[PDB]
């Protein structure tokens, strides 16, 4: 969904 | 939690490794500014802090949260987080707002775009309140932190959930005191300090609230391509 | 200035002496609500109010010593801060309404009526909860007041010199009632930092709210004072 | 402006 959703889950 | 198994001593280390970079404008200094010239810079680096700041992940017991709690404090706060590291970096520059080692604009360079000088004096008058406290940086990543965790907070059967960021929040508090009482202020400094620390966490509020209208005033007008994660960020205040 | 030389207790006191009544609305029970109505009820509330926060402001200690330039600004800034807080306050007792005025209590529901306006009223509503977790006493709300006329356009400005002296003034103020309280050392630094970051979510919903207004004006929905038009304007 | 005015009277 929203692009911060997958930054989130992604964050290093 | 981790969190609250924390000494002062290690939120401090722990906020201090978990800062992020500081990044470069792709600014080249031959060349005037323009409006859309200025908005282009500055939206493009907020765009690339943005990445960064989701140190969020690092910042105690955020990790602890809901994805969707995460989410919302970011929305919430964004802003505020990019402000506060402005005016950090910008106290020894006075007169001045270091957006990026290689973008130091002064308040005249606020007229360059259209109702922005208002936003460019209001951080530089909290630059310089930083200044005259003699802000520490200890005491930023502190002020940060809470930026994060407190302004969403009271947006939200997850009562346990609010309840542990308020214990966290607790912490931070307790490191802030740490610190000046380290730094050998007594009793009734300590308390007339950490008041005048976090009244100028109204200020950022009040600056990321008009700033968040300016950027938008900008994005209907096209005078600037907004990244995708931008207009999102920007579409969950409106 | 005589406001420095205030103990803590002389501070309580004076503030609390210069606390502003309780009024009532222009509330008409006789007709059903419209978003013009609505909207006329509470905005000629905040009108009669803003008369009796004028007045309050001089009693509150160091503000008469200012220039009449920085009271107008000051006031300016905070106005809608001080009403909200002051709404939230006496809202506190009444879990899920706002207490405008002893014959208008609103719940969320009622804030449909008009256009936007339940986005605050649950902005409020959430902050009343607040207060209420945290018991907050009548002693520290009145210190919260002072502060945001104080802070609120502090920044945006010797007299900046003197309006920090008052504002630690009311922080050691803080700081005795808590003690007073028989909150421990540590109890006193955390309830503080408690209260003061309230303030940066009345700052929050005094924006949205300043918005809202502005656009309800902007679209003939309610006419307003002349003083109200004013404080309004200041903020754009 | 009125708010001048009244923090005088
Ligand atoms: C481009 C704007 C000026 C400052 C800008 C900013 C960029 C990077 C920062 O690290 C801080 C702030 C955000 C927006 C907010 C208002 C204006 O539109
Ligand atoms: C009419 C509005 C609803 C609350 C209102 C208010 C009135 C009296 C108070 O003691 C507090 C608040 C002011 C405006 C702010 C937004 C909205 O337009």
């Amino acid at each position: 969904h929203k692009i911060l959703h997958r930054l989130l889950q992604d964050s290093s | 939690s981790l969190a609250l198994s924390l000494t002062a001593d290690q939120m401090v280390s722990a906020l201090l490794d978990a800062e992020p970079p500081i990044l470069y404008s792709e600014y080249d200094p031959t060349r005037p500014f323009s409006e859309a010239s200025m908005m282009g810079l500055l939206t493009n680096l907020a765009d690339r802090e943005l990445v960064h700041m989701i140190w969020a992940k690092r910042v105690p017991g955020f990790v602890d949260l809901t994805l969707h709690d995460q989410v919302h404090l970011l929305e919430c706060a964004w802003l505020e987080i990019l402000m506060i590291g402005l005016v950090w970096r910008s106290m020894e520059h006075p007169g001045k707002l270091l957006f990026a080692p290689n973008l130091l604009l002064d308040r005249n360079q606020g007229k360059c775009v259209e109702g922005m000088v208002e936003i460019f004096d209001m951080l530089l008058a909290t630059s310089s309140r930083f200044r005259m406290m003699n802000l520490q940086g200890e005491e930023f990543v502190c002020l940060k932190s809470i930026i994060l965790l407190n302004s969403g907070v009271y947006t939200f059967k997850s009562l346990e959930e609010k309840d542990h960021i308020h214990r966290v929040l607790d912490k931070i508090t307790d490191t802030l005191i740490h610190l000046m009482a380290k730094a050998g202020l007594t009793l009734q400094q300590q308390h007339q300090r950490l008041a005048q620390l976090l009244l100028i966490l109204s200020h950022i509020r009040h600056m990321s609230n008009k700033g968040m209208e300016h950027l938008y005033s900008m994005k209907c007008k096209n005078v600037v391509p907004l990244s995708d994660l931008l207009l999102e960020m920007l579409d969950a205040h409106r």
